[PDB]
Parts: structure tokens; sequence; C-alpha cells
């Protein structure tokens, strides 16, 4: 009559590191990514390069931004022109192009103010280091697998064997057009990690553009947590994307979008410590902690720490409620 | 030597009081008290130094279920009602024996008469008149026990004090045999 | 004449509160002789061989009740006793909490199954290291007795304090929702024999209700116990008792349509779900009165449901809602 399991369910905003911790804990407790499972990769690296460049060169001609070169009207034009989804090699009536516009000071000028329009977070990390994915010869390495982008519609179970106990890892729909089918997969959680992207703060939702990315982060858990199936079953915050914010809370201040907060400017911790504030402060339950941490869910060694952490936790609490 | 002492009952009718009064030698001060928690009590009849838990069932009694958890390996019984309530020594018969006899098979009982005192009292004679009902005498609660089959009837009051120590005395040379 | 007995409501009242509180501390202390002596011992000593698989089972979810009970709801009975206002509040607060009571009290009969036949010889052994006047199956009841004792406590709160002040309105709901859980825990021990169910019983949310139907689909007529939880309903043939499961439907794919083609005692279950098919069982009543009871509830369950959703598409917008229904 053993009962050797354990239902997690990610959730929280689309483009918050869901999969990608999946990917991670597949990393640590799964098999890890052979040669040939990353290059199944590839076709969606390439394709991430135009869903992103395309990206840019719409948001040009939204925002009147001036390319440098004349040049690069045409690459812009003739990329433009791609189907994403068919897109399977990247070769060189395209590479040279997409060099040349992401080199153009008008593309980073456009990139620069780039909370103005939806663009994705590893554009940098890949339209930077073209070269290498534009070898013939490429292969991803983990980490550029690790920070791929194929967005989730469908919820995809993952069980983990842990220690003689499985962990079975719910990986959701993020965007306002899924969060119906999650209550499907609410029947013996657990507990909910829930993923907030710390860079959020300044954005606004893909699916709806008037509504501060935070301010939603932030309804949809107190939401959750309200929920009356998820009284006896704990609560976890993995505040992620820290490396972007702290990056990026040097030049857009916080101030600007959240004025309650009091702190300092490019004041990296200072930050996210006051966001943390925020969100566990909407914990209704007075006698049950709500735990978090900070992540950055593209390092696998912090991420290997975090976890290990978290169960040690989970474990201890589930042994006192008998469900082991 | 110990044995498991359990007491069964309707609500208040002088369970909780009846151990007091045992476990102290004492009245309880004017403030009737409501949680007796589980006492070990070390009493000597026969010449055996026998130490008797005692268990209250206090306010477990409109849960029928959960009542059969307090029962197992249990060695006696002190099945009661109250003097003052004709309603209580109607369902000694009724609720009472048939569920005992099934958790305790051949397992000893011990009726007991609680609030004798209260028998005599001329104000509990008049609340009991309008119900068109009247004070149980002993002759009623003999045939009861000898019915049910009790190992000996006996009475008290948690007032008095009279015949408590005589009821355990009872109880606890029932808790041998 | 009648001030002078206003005033005596306050002092008698006083003495039932301090009761409360004084018991709730002998009782978490008495938790503590179970949680960090027996389970501590045993941990550091080793667990017996005999004993190995079913070390969990003899001591249940006690770990987590004692927890509870010392580091915030003790405390809470603290704040109770200088401020007595406060304390009917409190005990509506956590209705859901007492749940734990509810894995405990159905997982004490393997207790005794597990204590009573393993491991007697060796729990003298524990008894006499620690030195407890109290043997162990004296220990664990504390909690069974416990929550059968704060209707109790309640009920004597409400008889004395009648007299100073009408919230009885407060303390209305407080001693009813003290009751219920007692209900719950004695209900789920009969639903504990439901075999040939899989998932937990316990964590399927509370037991809201239960009643006998005649239960059909397009015909194969069949007199069924239908539970009904907050997740999940249940169909089951009872056996005159001891239950046996046939079909579900979770509330997360039920869907209703009462009153059948006129009839007040007639209503239709359906579960139409993602990944599986579509069915559709029609309920029909003994007491029309308790049909349409039924569709109350459910239609209710659903409505409350199919509100969650839309918020979760729109959550700042339902959350603007509730900070002003709130204030
Ligand atoms: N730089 C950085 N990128 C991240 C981090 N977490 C996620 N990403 C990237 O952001 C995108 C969103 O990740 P994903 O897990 O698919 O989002 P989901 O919709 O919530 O499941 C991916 O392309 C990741 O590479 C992070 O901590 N740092
Ligand atoms: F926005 Al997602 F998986 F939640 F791509
Ligand atoms: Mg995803």
């Amino acid at each position: 009559r053993s009962r050797r399991e354990l239902k997690l369910l990610l959730l929280g905003t689309g483009e918050s590191g869901k999969s990608t911790f999946i990917k991670q804990m597949r990393i640590i407790h799964g098999s890890g990514y052979s040669d040939e499972d990353k290059r199944g990769f590839t076709k969606l690296v390439y394709q991430n390069i135009f869903t992103a460049m395309q990206a840019m060169i719409r948001a040009m001609d939204t925002l009147k931004i001036p390319y440098k070169y004349e040049h690069n009207k045409a690459h812009a034009q003739l990329v433009r022109e791609v189907d994403v989804e068919k897109v399977s090699a990247f070769e060189n009536p395209y590479v040279d192009a997409i060099k040349s516009l992401w080199n153009d000071p008008g593309i980073q000028e456009c990139y620069d103010r780039r909370r103005e329009y939806q663009l994705s977070d590893s554009t940098k990390y890949y339209l930077n280091d073209l070269d290498r994915v534009a070898d013939p010869s490429y292969l991803p390495t983990q980490q550029d697998v690790l920070r791929v982008r194929v967005p989730t519609t469908g919820i995809i179970e993952y069980p983990f064997d842990l220690q003689s106990v499985i962990f079975r890892m719910v990986d959701v729909g993020g965007q306002r057009s899924e969060r119906r089918k999650w209550i499907h997969c609410f029947e013996n959680v657990t507990s909910i990690m829930f993923l907030v992207a710390l860079s959020e703060y300044d954005q606004v939702l893909v699916e709806s553009d008037n509504e501060n990315r935070m301010e939603e982060s932030k309804a949809l858990f107190r939401t959750i947590i309200t929920y009356p199936w998820f009284q006896n079953s704990s609560v976890i915050l993995f505040l992620n994307k820290k490396d972007l914010l702290e990056e990026k809370i040097m030049y857009s201040h916080l101030v600007d979008y959240f004025p309650e907060y009091d702190g300092p400017q490019r004041d990296a911790q200072a930050a996210r410590e006051f966001i943390l504030k925020m969100f566990v402060d909407l914990n209704p339950d007075s006698d049950k902690i709500i735990y978090s941490h900070f992540t950055c869910a593209t390092d696998t060694e912090n991420i290997r720490f975090v976890f290990a952490a978290v169960k040690d936790t989970i474990l201890q609490l589930n042994l006192k409620e008998y469900n082991l | 030597i110990r044995k498991k002492l359990v007491i069964v009952g309707d609500g208040a009718c002088g369970k909780t009081c009846l151990l007091i009064v045992f476990s102290k030698d004492q009245f309880p001060e004017v403030y009737v008290p409501t949680v007796f928690e589980n006492y070990v009590a070390d009493i000597e009849v026969d010449g055996k130094q026998v130490e008797l838990a005692l268990w209250d069932t206090a306010g477990q009694e409109d849960y029928d279920r959960l009542r059969p958890l307090s029962y197992p390996d249990t060695d006696v019984i002190l099945m009661c009602f109250s003097i003052d309530s004709p309603d209580s020594l109607e369902n000694i018969p009724e609720k009472w024996t048939p569920e005992v006899k099934h958790f305790c098979p051949n397992v000893p009982i011990i009726l007991v008469g609680n609030k004798k005192d209260l028998r005599n009292d001329e104000h509990t004679r008049r609340e009991l008149a309008k119900m068109k009902q009247e004070p149980v005498k002993p002759e009623e609660g003999r045939d009861m026990a000898n019915r049910i089959g009790a190992f000996g009837y006996m009475e008290c009051s948690a007032k008095t004090k009279d015949g408590v120590r005589e009821v355990f005395e009872m109880a606890t040379r029932a808790a041998l045999q | 004449s009648e001030e002078e007995q206003k005033k005596k409501a306050l002092e008698r009242s006083m003495y039932v509160l301090s009761e409360l509180v004084e018991t709730e501390k002998m009782y978490v202390d008495d938790l503590g002789q179970i949680v960090e002596g027996y389970m501590a011992t045993m941990a550091a000593q080793g667990v017996p061989e005999s004993l190995r698989g079913r070390d969990r089972i003899v001591f249940g979810n006690i770990q987590q009740i004692y927890e509870w009970h010392r580091d915030y709801f003790l405390q809470e009975l603290q704040r109770c006793l200088k401020d007595p206002d406060w304390l009917a509040q409190l005990f509506i607060k956590h209705e859901r909490r007492l749940h734990m009571y509810v894995v405990y009290c159905q997982n004490k009969p393997k207790s005794e199954h597990v204590v009573s036949e393993f491991g007697d010889s060796y729990f003298e052994e524990l008894r006499q290291q620690l030195g407890h006047r109290l043997q162990l199956n004296d220990l664990l009841i504390k909690p069974v007795q416990r929550i059968m004792k704060y209707q109790l406590l309640l009920k004597d709160f409400l008889k004395y304090y009648n007299r100073a002040g009408m919230d009885t309105a407060d303390l209305e709901q407080a001693v009813e929702v003290m009751c219920f859980v007692p209900k719950r825990c004695n209900d789920m021990m009969t639903l504990g024999r439901l075999r040939g169910f899989e998932g937990k019983l316990t964590a399927q949310g509370k037991l809201l209700g239960q009643d006998t139907f005649w239960v059909t689909e397009p015909s194969r007529g069949r007199e069924r116990r239908v539970f009904l939880f907050e997740q999940i309903i249940i169909f089951s043939e009872a056996l005159g008792p001891g239950y046996v499961y046939k079909n579900s439907i979770k509330v997360s794919c039920l869907g209703l349509e009462g009153n059948l083609q006129g009839d007040p005692c007639r209503f239709a279950l359906t579960s139409r779900g993602p990944e599986g098919g579509i069915q559709r069982y029609v309920l029909q009543a003994a007491d029309p009165a308790i049909s349409q009871a039924w569709i109350k509830h459910v239609a209710q369950i659903l409505e409350s449901q199919r509100d969650f959703l839309n918020a979760l598409q729109s959550p700042i917008e339902y959350q603007r809602r509730e900070s002003q229904t709130n204030s």
C-alpha cells in the first residue's frame, strides 16, 4: 500500500522559466542532454534568431527608428519575409543580413528600448554569438539548449525518480490563453512552485498590453494561493531571472513602475528584497510559511543548490503530514 | 499490574465529576470542570497494588464511530446514568449495552447510579414531575443491572463523595476478573 | 435585582475560557511526550526490524498536529484569555486546518493493529526508558478526544457568555463549525472502507454530503450511494455497512442539468474531459427535497469554480474586485 510519489505544479505568467526549470531538473536528476539530443534543438536556436530579429525589424517601423546604414533596408525586408516555422538552416543570404542588422546602431537603439514591444530574453545571448551558430558544424551547447524558447501550450507531466521518491513535476501554460486547462491538473497537488520573473517589473503583457507584467504575476499569485484546494499544499515562490534584474536595474528604475518602493536606485538587491516583500504579504493564512528563493534558471549549479534545499523542506513537511 | 477503565453514559450524567472526586479526594471547588485528562490512580483491593487507568468519554457522545477508538484492550467499563434523569436509565439497554458487548465481548460492566443526593432534593422532584416522570428508585436500577448482566450495581454522589470510593473498589476488584 | 447577575456571566465564563487555555497547554506537552519523546528516542536509537516497514503508521500525522498547536494555536488561545471577544472569530478562521484530525482519526485503527500486535514487548521498553506514567496507547488518543472537547468548551462559553453581549452570532458559527469537524472525522471512518478507488479520500477536500440515488444512463438502473466532496463525487454500492467504488466524476469536469424533463426528483451529472470521453449519469432521488438540495449545492460549486477560471484568465481585474469586497 505504498505512496512514494509527489505531484508538484510549476505555475506562473508565461516567459518566467517554468520549462527551463524542467530542463535543469532533467539535467540534475534525469538523463542529461546528449549530442543527439542537442542537435534536435538547432532548428529551434536557428528559429529563435529570426523570431527575435523579425521582432525588432518590425519594431523599427512601429517606433519610427531609422536604420543607420542604408544597405540594411534590404536586409530587413529579406529577413522579415522569412517563414519562421519552416526555417531549418542558417545559410548566407540571411546569416549575413541578420549579422548586419544586429550591427546597425539603429537596431541596437531599438533593442535598447526593448521594453516597448515583445522581444525575447535570450536574443542577446544568441545574436551576439551569431558566428558560432552560423557555423555549418554548429552543435548547441547545454547553455544554448537551456536558453532556447519553445513556448508551452499543453500540460506535459514530467516524473523524476529521486531517492526512492518520485516527484511528478507538472509544466503548465502561461498566457491567459491556457490558464483554463490548469484546473485539470489541480488534483492531488502537494506543493505549488510559483515562478516570478524579477525582470518583469518594467514590461507589459504579451496578450494584453495595458497591464504591467508584475501587476499580473502578483494578481495570479494571490488568486491561486486563495483557491481552497491549495490550503493543504505548501507554496514555494521562486523569484527567477535575477541575473536579468541585476543588469536591468542599472538603467530602468523600479520606483517609476512601483512607487511604493522607497529604496535606492541601481541597487540590484534592495529591489528584489522589495519585490519579494510584495508577494509574501499577499499570503493570507498567518499559520503557514511561504518559502522563497531567488533563482537564475539558466545557471545549473545555482538551481542544483536551490532544489536541493527545497526538497529537504518539502520532504520535511510531507513526512510530518503523513503523505509518506 | 495495570488495568484499563473506560467510562460511558449520557451527557452531564456525572461522568466527569465522579472521576474528579476519586482522583483528588475532594469536590471540584464549586466550579464543575469539563476535561479530566487520563489519570492513572493507585488503588489497593484485597492486597493487590493495582494502578488502574481512567479514560473519560466526555463529549464524544454524538459521534457513533469515534468512541470505538477508546475501547480496545479494555478490562472494565463503568457504564452509568443519572438518578435524576430516567431518560438516562432508558439508554442503558438501548444505546450503550448493545454497543459495548460488541467492541468488548465477555469483558465486565459495572452499572453505577450517580448523584443519589439529588433523589432526596425537592428542587429536582418538582422539576421531574412536570415531565410526568420520577427519580429512579434503587429497585429499578438493580433490575436493569441484572437484565443487561453487570458485574455489580452501585450508587454514589459526586457532592457527598458517598459510595464513590466503594464504586471504584468494585471497579478495581472487577478489573481482576 | 438584574445587572448583578449580568456580571456573574463574565467570571463564570472566564473559568471556562481559562480551562481551555490551561488544558491546551497540558495537551501540547502531552503531544510533546509523543513527538519529541517516543519518536525522537526511536529515531536516535534505531528502528526495530519487526516495526521497520510500519514506523510511521503508529504515529500517523501527529507531528503535524503538535507543531500547529504548539507554535500557533496555543499562542492564540493565550491572546484569547486577555481578549475573550477575539475567540469566536479564531475558531472559524481555522476550519480548514483541523482537517489534520481527519487524517489522524482514520489512521487510528491502524495504530492499534500495528501496536497491540507487533511491539507491545517493545513499548514497555521505551515506556521504562523515558519513564512516563502513561503508556503509549494513552497519549495517542489525546487528539481524538481533544477535537470533540472543543465542541464542549465552546458550548459552555455559550451558556455563561450569552449575557455578556449579543454577538452569539460569532459564537453560533463558532460552535456550528466545531461540531462539523468531529462530524467529518466520524463520517470519514465509515468511508475509510471504500475499496477499489485509486486516490487518497482524505485529500479530496471536505466531504460535503452523501445520499442514496437511483442511477440511470442511456437504461441500466442501480441503487447507489453518492458521496460528494469539494473535488470529486463518488458513486458507490452499499453493503448492508461498508462500500465499493463504481464510478467517479471529478469536479474539474463536472456538469449538471437539474429537474430533468420536468421532474423535481431527477437530475443529471455529466463528465466532459480534455482527454477522456463524455459520460452522463441520471440521478433520481427519494425525497424531492434531497434532490433539489443537491442541485443548488452542485450548481454552486460550479458557479464559483467557473468564477475562479475567469479570474485566472483576468487576474488583476478580479483582484480589484476582491480588494473592494474586503474594504
Ligand atoms: N537570462 C536568463 N534567461 C532566462 C532565465 N529563465 C528563463 N530564461 C529564458 O526565458 C525564456 C523563457 O523560459 P521558459 O522556461 O520557456 O518560460 P515559461 O513559459 O515560463 O515556461 C527561455 O528562452 C529561457 O532561455 C534566467 O534566469 N535568465
Ligand atoms: F509562456 Al510559457 F511555457 F508558460 F512559454
Ligand atoms: Mg514553457
